[PDB]
């Protein structure tokens, strides 16, 4: 057979450097291109944290700002019970995915919360391109779909239940543009930026 | 009516009155996205409907064995063989006019003589 | 159905609740007794005996059905499960996670759990392997067909119960005074789980004249009808464009987007998944969840209760969201008058529970009660420090008495008339009773009329004249009921032959993709459904796919529905192929196959055995149910409607349909009739009420119901002295054994006004 | 007892129809 | 590795030697997301295989960017070795690969310093721009070996029929209900392991038992009948005759239903 | 019936029995006549029950 092409060899990953780490899949849900090397403020932080009661957590820049400022300031029992039998794998998956993956940049411009996808994660194999053109085969175990959260200044749910109620009339079409003009419950990026510019002016 | 969605957060746009130009501009309620309306029509409601009568026409509509075949003349390619069906909208007051699909060029032509 | 239940369903019911674990806590006041125990009783393989009976004195012997009828016994066989016992111990150190280990008390051990009544001539029955001389030795009539039980000496037949099919999206128009215009409801049901039925109703509020027409869905364990956009956001789909993409699959269908606009305007300020889950979490009917946990509670509602027939596991929110969008799409298609409302009397949307599924659910309930009793006794023994006896733990009388009571009485629980005493007036009466179905009647449909879809599946004229008219139906001669197969091999084959999964399905990039449904579950889309349908049809016609599986391609709405479940009524039909040698459509069965069939038949009264399954495996015949009957064109006769086209004036006028695109042919039209109507000579020359009256009164005739009536002590029995086979006879009654066990006499009859008497 | 398909109307039995329509 | 979230004490420096920042230097690597059939996913994901050995070669014909896989012969012989890598998307957007590695535990404006964040090492393995699917080639002689195997998928049954006991029914029913065979299993013999403990004691004299009661009261002021009985190994009748003289039970205090020393002897 | 093509409003498609009882019904005509007879029997039973109610 003539050699008019580039026959790059394919090799598998050894099993010795597969234990104690897992190679998941990252997927955004947006109409525009998302790039952590350009569109994200370095350093980026992706942790399996709780999404419960969001918009009340400060980002890593304000965390290290608070650390710096506090460093400156300081210096009959039931005998038997029923046990429902359950499979070990689904219990481990539920315990792992009780908290979702949340990735935020340094200033909180892009906060993405990932959701586990169980569709065809077992049939996904990643072919990574090496420096010499070779291909390395990686078994992908889990697929996560990430949706941007608190990007357009979303509102809380306690006020929303009032808006479902018929005690209030028709919901105005530009109600929370007025709230954005007021400056209450904005995105995490602006909330961190206000404190960042307040500390820097001192 | 051609519903349009925001290019940033993929939510649908709504018309806004502006006093600076007095033009029709579509505004996103979520991320304050502005774009210019390509048509002054913002809402349309039909009481009698002519779309959905040819619903279900696909590239292999002739593969259906239950569809009746006719020998009518296709006025695009002059083929005798074709399938036909009635109006697919299930209104009680719809007409019994036949729609014919040619199996050679996939052309829709009706048996309506009032329209023709 | 009974052989499927005994061979496979019993083990499934055992394995669904096999493990029973009781954790005994340490309950230690001091650290001397910091050990916790965990006792596990697990059921294994289930074994069934041959039919047997234990007497008073304890001697147990093989029971034959002749003895069970005479001695008023129950023709039953014992069930023995393998039980393994596990004892685990863990050092109860607070804070440290408990790690249990075996103490090597793994004692295991067949234990008797009850007596299953055995249907006669089933695989467990003694009469299945018996020859004709063996049946005569056992004083059993060889003309007796089985299909019934012997409960306390009474012959009990299980009437097939007709129900609506599960996991089907049905859209209905509500009344004008109701504030809801249309309701798309689904009775979501699962087979390999807890067998719980969940009703999900997606309702379009407001009438046609109203403007604020919103769509709200009734989630289980939620008191208020949640708007659909909030459910979509709670399923992880936040932006409004993706929700309308999941609901409306055509970007040019602007009217459906108009009718979706008040819905997205309704739940507008909810723009987060957590806020939507909170909104669902407000209306939880448990009313006992704290502040931080309702989210998880809402997720529980969206994982184990909202559409359970799709999945019960986590990470499958996309498929549930797509199916919700599909239901809203069907609802709005009915609301826009693009499609009519679903016919509730369509026989393809019905299922027939035979002796398999009825005994399956009864045994599931009884085994759940038995496992609860085992756990209660085990808890009592460990708490009150008594000794544990396995003979006291498993009360076999629970299973035995439950099956015996639900078969002796018509009551099916703890539905009446399910079990009936078998009619033994004539042979055709018994045959008609064994193929009888029942439809339980509080709906707004018309279940009493003979539907179009009843062709070839139930008899057009065989029904009682009373209050059960139209509700009690009798199967046609060739109609059969599918016993149900596993959909997982078909799902795997579809996924491995090009069906794109529903996770990565974008409707706008793939507008021509065909939705693929397996047992009412949307599993994905296919770009080239004609090739897929051809491959699936070839696999079914060569026997790789079970022939009971129904495969429907709806080309208009771009759907591919595959049904493998039980209860589907099908009938066999000839296969019509292209046949390029003759240049026109022709039946695949030829004169050589007919000659082979007659050679096998006359061998039965040395060459190769050519049977019905040989016709099935070669693709000459096919099984078609009422759903698949909607997408095919059937020729009535082969020699008239297949080949391309003076007449006898005495013959009836018959049209040839003027169309040659047939896919199937009727085997014979006379097989639309049931057992009782097949006795009628020239029923096409009768008025139809007269055929119904004769189908009723043929069961009241006198003949020889069985040839062993001399050794049967039936309560009432009527035997003619001199039965005669009819001079005018149908072909079909040759298979009804009417010329062997006749029910009348050929009387010389004058039609005359002789004396006024 | 018996099993007959000879439809014999139960007489003075209109309470079946009375229970069919108790709401007006 | 469970850990508290929103920690402003910088405790992660002491307990985690590895940095918590996401590694991004590998994000420039090109990753092909490939979907495999049942056999290639079965033999390309097992842990008893894949020791780093080469599994094939990738040929990219640049006339029409046609991608083929030429598998090595070391795996099987019945399977094909020539495959077509079809690309359903030449450019894949918003898809990356991130990996997670466990840490080393050894050596409005309103905020709450507790969010329950699990710290895990994260690193982007690369960027995905090609969604791939591997089809068996039409011209391979082993391609039918796949198809029949696929035809073997729908043909075999994963469930076996019930087992019928073919022996005499009396032998089967010998173990059922009324049987001479006493149970020899030791599962939940709670009465065996609890009724074997019997306490026997004598009428040991009054001075030594009152001294023993005083020793236990000096060790702890509050005791009960059962604990004192197992501590001193005396009969209940003899122990009760000595308790009421020098001690009393609490009827309404927080330490009720317990025998404690009398207030007259409490100061002693 | 599945033996007719879609949208067939011919008399033989929608239930016209051109044959007499002497000449015998075609199978489609047999089934349509069976539907008519079933409707007649249902109407007879319903009419008898409701008229007994009305008479009482
Ligand atoms: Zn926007
Ligand atoms: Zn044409």
């Amino acid at each position: 057979d003539p050699n008019e092409y580039n026959e790059f060899p394919l090799r598998a990953i050894p099993k010795e450097d597969l234990e104690n780490m897992r190679t998941h899949l990252l997927k955004f849900q947006s109409k525009k291109k998302i790039n952590p090397v350009t569109d994200f403020h370095l350093p980026v932080r992706l942790h399996r944290k709780d999404t419960r009661n969001l918009q009340f957590q400060l980002t890593r820049a304000e965390i290290v700002q608070r650390q710096k400022e506090i460093s400156e300031y300081k210096k009959l029992r039931r005998k038997t019970r029923q046990l429902k039998v359950l499979d070990e794998n689904a219990k481990k998956l539920r315990f792992e995915e009780f908290y979702p993956w949340v990735m935020e940049d340094f200033d909180g411009y892009n906060t993405w919360v990932g959701s586990y996808e169980a569709g065809n994660s077992d049939s996904y194999v990643l072919l990574s391109v090496e420096d010499d053109g070779s291909f390395t085969m990686i078994p992908a175990d889990k697929v996560y779909k990430f949706t941007a959260r608190n990007k357009y200044a979303t509102l809380t749910i306690d006020e929303a239940e009032k808006r479902m109620d018929k005690k209030s009339g028709e919901v105005p079409r530009w109600l929370m543009k007025h709230l954005d003009n007021i400056g209450t419950t904005t995105t995490r990026y602006d909330r961190t930026r206000r404190k960042l510019k307040a500390v820097a002016d001192q | 009516t051609t519903f349009r969605f925001c290019r940033d957060c993929n939510n649908m746009l709504y018309p806004r009155e502006d006093k600076e130009n007095n033009r029709l501009l579509f505004e996103c309620r979520t991320c304050s996205y502005v774009e210019e309306a390509g048509s002054p029509l913002v809402y349309r409601h039909e009481l009698i409907t002519n779309i959905g009568e040819t619903a279900g026409v696909v590239q292999d509509i002739g593969s259906d064995p239950t569809l009746p075949r006719s020998d009518r003349e296709c006025p695009k390619c002059h083929s005798r063989e074709n399938v036909f069906f009635q109006s697919q909208q299930r209104r009680k007051d719809t007409s019994m006019v036949l729609f014919f699909v040619c199996l050679s060029c996939s052309h829709i032509f009706t048996s309506d003589q009032k329209n023709k | 159905s009974f052989n499927q239940f005994v061979d496979y369903t019993l083990q499934d019911i055992i394995c669904e609740d096999s493990t029973l674990i009781l954790e005994q806590l340490a309950q230690h006041t001091t650290e001397s007794d910091n050990i916790s125990r965990k006792y596990e009783i697990s059921f294994g393989k289930i074994y069934v005996t041959k039919p047997m009976v234990n007497e008073s004195d304890g001697v147990t012997h093989a029971l034959y059905p002749q003895e069970a009828r005479l001695r008023n016994l129950t023709y039953s066989s014992g069930l023995f499960v393998d039980v393994k016992k596990r004892t685990y111990e863990a050092i109860d150190v607070p804070g440290r996670e408990l790690k249990y280990e075996l103490i090597a008390e793994e004692s295991e051990g067949k234990v008797f759990i009850g007596r299953l009544p055995i249907m006669l001539r089933s695989k467990n029955c003694y009469l299945s392997e018996a020859t004709e001389s063996d049946l005569y030795k056992l004083k059993e009539c060889p003309f007796d067909m089985g299909g019934y039980f012997i409960i306390n000496g009474s012959e009990k037949v299980l009437i097939a119960q007709e129900r609506s099919a599960g996991n089907i999206v049905q859209v209905f128009k509500k009344a004008a005074p109701s504030p809801i215009s249309h309701v798309a409801e689904i009775r979501s049901a699962l087979e390999k789980g807890s067998r719980f039925i969940s009703t999900l109703q997606v309702k379009l509020y407001g009438r046609e004249g109203s403007s604020a027409r919103t769509i709200k869905a009734t989630l289980p364990y939620i008191k208020q009808d949640i708007p659909i956009v909030i459910i979509f956001r709670a399923l992880g789909i936040i932006p409004d464009g993706e929700i309308l993409e999941h609901i409306c699959y055509d970007v040019n269908d602007w009217q459906m987007l108009e009718m979706l606009k008040p819905c997205v305007e309704d739940g507008f300020v909810i723009q987060d998944r957590e806020t939507a889950l909170d909104f669902i979490g407000r209306r939880g009917t448990a009313l006992g969840i704290k502040k931080e946990k309702r989210i998880q509670y809402a997720k529980d509602i969206l994982q184990k209760e909202f559409l359970p027939h799709i999945t019960q596991l986590e990470g499958f929110e996309s498929r549930k969201a797509f199916f919700l969008g599909y239901m809203i799409n069907r609802l709005l298609l009915c609301a826009l008058d693009r499609k009519d409302q679903d016919d509730r009397d369509h026989f393809g949307k019905k299922r027939l529970d035979l002796a398999g599924p009825l005994l399956a659910q009864l045994f599931k309930t009884l085994f759940k009660k038995l496992t609860k009793d085992i756990f209660r006794y085990m808890q009592r023994t460990v708490e009150e420090a008594h000794d544990f006896n396995m003979k006291l733990a498993i009360n076999a009388k629970t299973i035995t008495s439950g099956l015996k009571y639900a078969l002796a009485t018509g009551n099916w629980g703890e539905r009446a008339g399910v079990s009936q005493v078998l009619n033994r007036y004539t042979y055709s009466s018994t045959l008609s009773h064994l193929r009888r179905t029942n439809t339980p009647i509080g709906k707004l449909a018309k279940p009493r009329q003979l539907h179009n879809t009843h062709w070839g599946l139930v008899c057009p004229a065989e029904t009682p004249e009373g209050q059960a008219c139209g509700l009690v139906k009798n199967l046609s001669l060739m109609s059969c009921i599918s016993v149900g197969t596993d959909p997982m091999p078909i799902i795997t084959f579809l996924s491995e032959w090009g069906m794109e999964p529903l996770e990565d399905y974008v409707p706008h990039q793939s507008p021509d993709a065909t939705r693929v449904f397996v047992n009412g579950v949307w599993h994905g889309v296919h770009r080239n459904p004609a090739r897929l349908m051809e491959t699936l049809r070839t696999l079914r016609r060569k026997g790789d796919i079970n022939p009971e599986v129904s495969m429907i391609r709806d080309i208009r709405e771009k759907e591919l529905k595959i049904f493998t479940d039980a209860g589907r009524v099908y009938r066999p039909l000839f296969i019509v192929e292209d046949d390029e040698s003759l240049g026109h459509k022709e039946l695949k069965v030829r004169k050589g196959h007919i000659a082979k069939l007659m050679a096998t038949e006359y061998q039965d009264i040395d060459v190769e055995e050519y049977t019905w399954s040989s016709l099935l495996n070669e693709g000459l015949v096919e099984y078609i149910d009422a759903e698949e009957e909607e997408s095919i064109l059937i020729a009535m006769q082969p020699e008239d409607l297949e080949p391309a086209e003076d007449v006898d004036p005495a013959k009836r006028i018959r049209v040839s349909h003027h169309a040659t695109t047939f896919t199937h042919c009727e085997i014979h039209p006379s097989m639309i009739l049931g057992v009782a109507a097949s006795i009628i000579p020239f029923p096409d020359h009768n008025q139809s009420p007269r055929n119904t009256y004769q189908s009723a009164m043929g069961k009241q005739a006198m003949g020889v119901f069985l040839t062993n009536y001399n050794v049967r002590m039936d309560t009432m029995a009527n035997i003619l002295y001199y039965p005669q086979k009819p001079l005018g006879t149908t072909r079909a009654m040759e298979y009804l054994k009417f010329r062997e066990l006749p029910a009348g006499q050929n009387a010389i009859v004058a039609i005359a006004c002789y004396s006024g008497y | 007892n018996e099993n007959f398909e000879d439809f014999d109307v139960e007489h003075f039995s209109d309470e079946e129809t009375y229970e069919e329509k108790p709401q007006f | 590795e469970v850990f508290d979230g929103n920690d402003i004490e910088n405790n992660e420096t002491k307990v985690y030697e590895e940095s918590l920042d996401l590694d991004l230097e590998r994000s420039n690597r090109q990753v092909w997301l490939v979907r495999l059939p049942m056999f290639l996913a079965e033999k390309w994901r097992d842990r008893n295989n894949l020791h780093g050995q080469e599994l094939g070669k990738i040929r990219i014909n640049k006339d029409g960017s046609k991608i083929t896989l030429l598998l090595n012969e070391n795996d099987n012989d019945s399977i094909p070795h020539e495959y077509d890598l079809e690309l359903t998307k030449k450019v894949v957007e918003n898809e990356y690969v991130f990996t997670e590695q466990n840490l080393k535990k050894y050596q409005r404006d309103r905020y709450i310093p507790y969010v329950k964040t699990i710290p895990k090492k994260t690193a982007i393995v690369g960027t995905v721009c090609h969604e791939c699917q591997v089809m068996p080639s039409m011209n391979d002689p082993n391609y039918h070996k796949i198809v029949e195997q696929r035809r073997n998928i729908v043909k075999l049954n994963n469930k076996e029929r019930i087992t019928t006991l073919d022996e005499t029914v009396g032998v089967t029913m010998s173990h059922t209900g009324m049987s001479m065979r006493s149970d020899n299993s030791n599962f939940l013999k709670v009465g065996r392991e609890k009724a074997k403990s019997n306490i026997k004691s004598i009428r040991m004299p009054k001075k030594e038992i009152l001294d023993y009661l005083f020793k236990l009261f000096d060790e702890y002021d509050y005791w009960s009948l059962k604990g004192l009985k197992e501590r001193t190994r005396q009969p209940e009748a003899h122990l009760k005759e000595c308790l009421d003289k020098v001690a009393t039970l609490v009827k309404k205090g927080p330490y009720a239903f317990k025998y404690t020393l009398r207030p007259e002897y409490k100061k002693l | 019936l599945p033996h007719f093509s879609k949208d067939d409003y011919s008399p033989e498609s929608k239930g016209f029995v051109e044959n007499s009882y002497l000449r015998g019904l075609t199978p489609q005509e047999f089934f349509f006549h069976a539907m008519g007879g079933r409707e007649g029997l249902i109407d007879t039973a319903v009419k008898t029950a409701e008229t007994g109610y009305i008479q009482r």
